[PDB]
């Protein structure tokens, strides 16, 4: 179980990392659960 | 609104048009639309000028009736399968399933479903060769949104159909006339929340998926030229083999000494003249 | 054959209990690949028997099989057209049109092009996979080991039967360390999941009359009631009704 | 009356089954791989999550999925099929609803126009724009039935930019992203859930029992 | 892999189907 959660924090942290920065500079969105 | 275009009666043309529409349930798909235009609590969405050719649009027309068609079909397979008849839950997903699938022609969901297919019995069986069917899923890029979906029902699919192999054991079962000692091992549905009682249904699922893409796109020249291709390929790797091996011995096979001196000659395209003398010897016996 | 137990003869007249297994194989063995030399049936026409007195239809055929060595592809107008356009995928389509002597037609050889030799090609299969059970049958004549297959159209049924210890003790592994050691080099691939090396030696065989079987869609699974009935199934219909 | 000629035919060799079986022993003494790989679950998620990578790596991304929704559409009650005078009914009101909304886009602006210029038609143009060919004659705009003409007048610079546009590089979806895959399950699970809505002889007894129940 | 895998199945086992005006805002929307 804690191994299964960690795979899933790693899989959703590295796109929210990949993803967000885009989506945060163009100026002044899609956040999966 | 229906822009004008080349006559859909000449080979190749297409008919241009554009949709503006109420904005409400449905078939309706915002990030992909032209623009929105707001109004007094009303929003009416324009799509952009979208060109289909004959084949598509005949396939439109009659999306209905094969949605009709599929979900009667899975109704037959379901009561076969269970033996009562399905909740209207179940029959309303289906119907949904179908009619989106039936909507969009597009060859790489075809492509998916054909593959697929032959995955669920590779995943099903205790060894088989999944590798390559799975790397077959991704030679054509995935564009949009709806395959995306099916490539993650396929892949929760197959995994869930996979683990099923580590739970195997061996009981005793009356095949014909006689008790046997077989090995058993869930096989949830693709488009529903039922669970099913033979993977073969799930087959027959998938099979019905399939056959919601028209032939039409089943012969595209992007289909034409893999298969030139294919025969173009076989053909040089055989003057290949005959110009290392020199023709007399390519067309009429090689003997066992020559390969077990080589061991390299134990290749497609290339048979044993004492193979096949023997094997006509077993049958003659 | 698998109701049945096997008991192993050891040299000072002792006897070793073994459990019967079986595992089967389904696939499409005769099922026209793009790769294959038709010119493989020659001989094999040359040398099966039948009720004939004479060798003129053998002969025949014979013949016939040598004029349909070597075709005469054609482009079809159609890629012809389209390929005078968009070339930037020079390598493949370079090689591709290089295949056309005069850009029109090339010689294929060999591959007989989906012709119908569905009967031929099947009774082909059929006499290798004999081949394979007479030589496995020769390898190991103290081993109680067993061999069936059924062609159905373009399909096969391989069912292997296997030994496994019943014991689990090393009893049949120092059976098979002494008949290694005493010069039967082979039996190193029987000792454990000898199965496996009866599919492998199997599947080699009917590479030397160049029969492939599939890496894919081929699928391998002991005694199972939905293997069977899905295999039986498909033998019975061809078309789905949807 | 014909004969069938001599041809050449093969002669046997001599083939020993025993050399096959020397044969086989040479090969099963050394190692040799199973071509097949068994099924566990483990396996399946690995390699499903390798050609993702290998996926990712040949293909340039993309971050703008594309149509699939060939036509977009929307209803609310239940639909009657469309008749003739429900059409002239339909286009008429259509026409008032377009003339009140502001285009954005090209594509809205020739919206707008072509809405224009159906609200703009005589009274002879309409009766021969909906009638049959039988009945049908050659007027000033509506050339055919079904159909009006449209010159370069009435349209704007923006409807004429994207007519212009009209009458005149591979890439995948990061299909390994979870925002990806989140995106298209959550779009597509809204059409499926969208499409369920209800809206506001022998055999006809089992067919009217079972099937049409 | 096999982590992810065991506790796929168990998730997926466990989600297996099985045979006042207050209160009618409750029931008509958590309730239902």
């Amino acid at each position: 179980l804690e191994v299964y959660i960690y795979y899933n924090i790693k899989s959703l942290l590295v796109a929210l990392a990949q993803n967000n920065k885009a989506r945060f500079y163009s100026k002044v969105g899609v956040y999966p659960s | 609104f229906i822009l004008p275009s080349k006559s859909l009666e000449v080979a190749g043309s297409f008919i241009r048009f554009i949709t503006v529409f109420r904005i409400g349930p449905g078939l309706v798909d915002k990030d992909n639309l032209d623009t929105i235009l707001i109004d007094g609590d009303s929003q009416w969405g324009v799509s952009k000028v979208m060109s289909i050719d004959l084949n598509r649009l005949l396939a439109l027309n009659i999306a209905f009736e094969k949605a009709l068609i599929a979900t009667a079909t899975w109704f037959q397979y379901y009561t076969e399968d269970q033996g009562q008849f399905p909740l209207q839950y179940a029959i309303r997903s289906v119907f949904a399933n179908h009619f989106l699938l039936a909507i969009c022609q597009k060859m790489k969901l075809c492509a998916i479903f054909d593959n697929l297919r032959y995955l669920i019995p590779a995943v099903t069986s205790l060894y088989s060769g999944f590798p390559s069917l799975i790397e077959k899923l991704f030679e054509r890029p995935f564009k949009s949104s709806l395959e995306v979906y099916i490539y993650y029902n396929i892949k929760s699919l197959l995994v869930a159909l996979a683990q099923n192999n580590k739970a195997r054991f061996y009981s005793k079962v009356k095949l014909l006339g006689l008790t046997v000692d077989q090995s058993t091992v869930v096989y949830p549905s693709f488009m529903s929340r039922i669970v099913y009682k033979h993977y073969r249904s799930l087959i027959s699922e998938v099979t019905t998926c399939f056959f919601l893409f028209e032939k039409g796109l089943h012969g595209n020249m992007n289909e034409e030229a893999k298969i030139h291709l294919e025969t173009v390929e076989w053909a040089l790797k055989f003057r290949e083999k005959e110009e290392k091996y020199g023709e007399s011995l390519v067309e009429n096979g090689y003997m066992m000494w020559e390969l077990r001196a080589n061991a390299e000659l134990a290749e497609q395209q290339l048979y044993c003249q004492d193979a096949i003398e023997l094997a006509a010897i077993e049958l003659n016996k | 054959w698998a109701s049945g137990e096997s008991f192993i003869e050891l040299s000072n007249h002792k006897f070793i209990r073994m459990k019967r297994k079986l595992m089967y194989v389904s696939a499409d063995a005769t099922k026209w690949s793009p790769g294959d030399n038709s010119a493989k049936f020659r001989r094999f026409t040359s040398m099966l028997h039948n009720g004939l007195p004479n060798n003129k239809l053998k002969n025949c055929v014979i013949d016939a099989l040598k004029q349909v060595y070597k075709t005469d592809f054609f482009m079809s107008r159609k890629l012809r057209n389209y390929i005078d356009s968009m070339e930037s995928l020079d390598p493949h389509i370079k090689q591709f049109l290089d295949f056309f002597p005069d850009g029109h037609h090339g010689e294929v050889k060999g591959n007989w092009l989906q012709g119908n030799l569905n009967k031929c090609s099947s009774l082909f299969g059929v006499a290798m996979s004999l081949l394979f059970k007479q030589v496995w049958t020769n390898l190991f004549p103290e081993l109680d080991c067993f061999f069936e297959f059924a062609h159905h159209s373009d399909d096969a049924l391989f069912i292997y039967g296997y030994l496994e210890p019943v014991d689990d003790g090393t009893d049949w592994f120092l059976f098979v360390s002494q008949q290694i050691q005493a010069g039967h080099l082979h039996w190193f691939s029987v000792n454990t999941e000898m199965w496996k090396s009866m599919f492998n030696l199997h599947e080699h065989i009917l590479l030397l009359g160049s029969i492939k079987i599939s890496p894919k869609k081929t699928t391998v699974s002991p005694t199972n009631a939905e293997f069977l009935s899905t295999f039986f199934e498909g033998c019975a219909v061809s078309i789905p009704f949807v | 009356p014909y004969y069938i000629p001599d041809y050449k035919g093969m002669e046997p060799i001599g083939a020993n089954i025993e050399d096959l079986v020397d044969y086989s022993k040479d090969w099963l003494s050394r190692a040799r791989n199973f071509s097949f790989f068994e099924v566990k679950g483990t396996a399946v998620f690995e390699c499903f999550n390798s050609n993702e990578a290998n996926h990712c790596q040949r293909y340039p991304m993309s971050r703008k999925p594309r149509n699939f929704l060939l036509i977009q559409c929307s209803l609310i009650t239940s639909y009657k099929p469309a008749t003739t005078l429900s059409d002239q009914i339909d286009s008429r009101r259509a026409c008032s609803y377009i003339l009140n909304l502001i285009p954005d886009t090209p594509a809205s602006y020739l919206i707008h126009d072509m809405a224009y210029r159906y609200i703009n038609l005589t009274r002879e143009d309409m009766i021969n724009y909906y009638a049959p060919r039988i009945q049908f004659k050659q007027t000033q705009n509506v050339r055919e039935p079904g159909t009006f003409k449209l010159t370069s007048s009435m349209l704007r610079a923006e409807s004429k930019a994207m007519l212009d546009l009209l009458n005149n590089q591979i890439e995948s979806l990061n299909i390994a992203s979870h925002i990806v895959q989140s995106e298209s399950v959550s779009l597509i699970t809204k059409i499926l859930s969208d499409l369920e809505l209800n809206i506001t002889t022998v055999l006809d007894k089992f067919f009217q029992n079972e099937t049409q129940k």
